[PDB]
């Protein structure tokens, strides 16, 4: 289960 | 090492690029650091090309 | 498209993430010239923000 | 982002 | 305006003094001036004391 | 501490961010008397440097 991106 | 030397981080997880200005990678590539920020997204250059990834994918390989 | 290329007249050290620490005597190529003291430049391949009254420029 | 002051 | 004044400015940020020889003051404060001189420091009163100051944290209120 | 006044000869006119800029009959408190051309000085508050040459001492 990769991190999430935080939204750019 | 060298004083304000160039950022080197590995790919701790596979990326695909979501924007047209966003790096794709895979685990274990070598990316060279062109900006930091915060907000979760560095720029950087892979293969040829620069893009911004998510900074929480890779893991910098320290100096020294 | 910038030609402008400064000299660190001082040691700069980060205190924020997109800040570009130098070395006095370093090298600059300045990417936006800004007012508020600050200015975004490129050395080392790393491109941040550095104080505007910390640099030189260099003539050609 | 307040200026940088020089060093003494 | 009357020749050779002494200068006013007005800080535009807050400034916490580093050292005792330097001043402290708040953003809107007024500072007379007792020395200018390159290097990004000047001296000034304010408040009943003397001491130092970044000039790039202060506007002069220009005459006339 | 120090007790010499003098009095300005001429207008002189600032070149250098230190230096103290004056008219012709301004009353001087020197600072520090120092050999080289310049001295430094207080008139209105502000301190600076001026021309040894460009002022007369005030006797009491």
């Amino acid at each position: 289960r990769p991190p999430k991106p935080r939204p750019r | 090492g060298s004083a304000n030397s160039q950022l080197v981080v590995r790919a701790k997880f596979n990326f695909q690029q979501t924007n047209e200005d966003e790096l794709s990678f895979s685990k274990g590539d070598v990316i060279h650091v062109t900006r930091v920020e915060e907000g979760g997204w560095w720029e950087g250059t892979h293969n040829g090309r620069t893009g911004w990834f998510p900074s929480n994918y890779v893991r910098e390989i320290k100096p020294s």
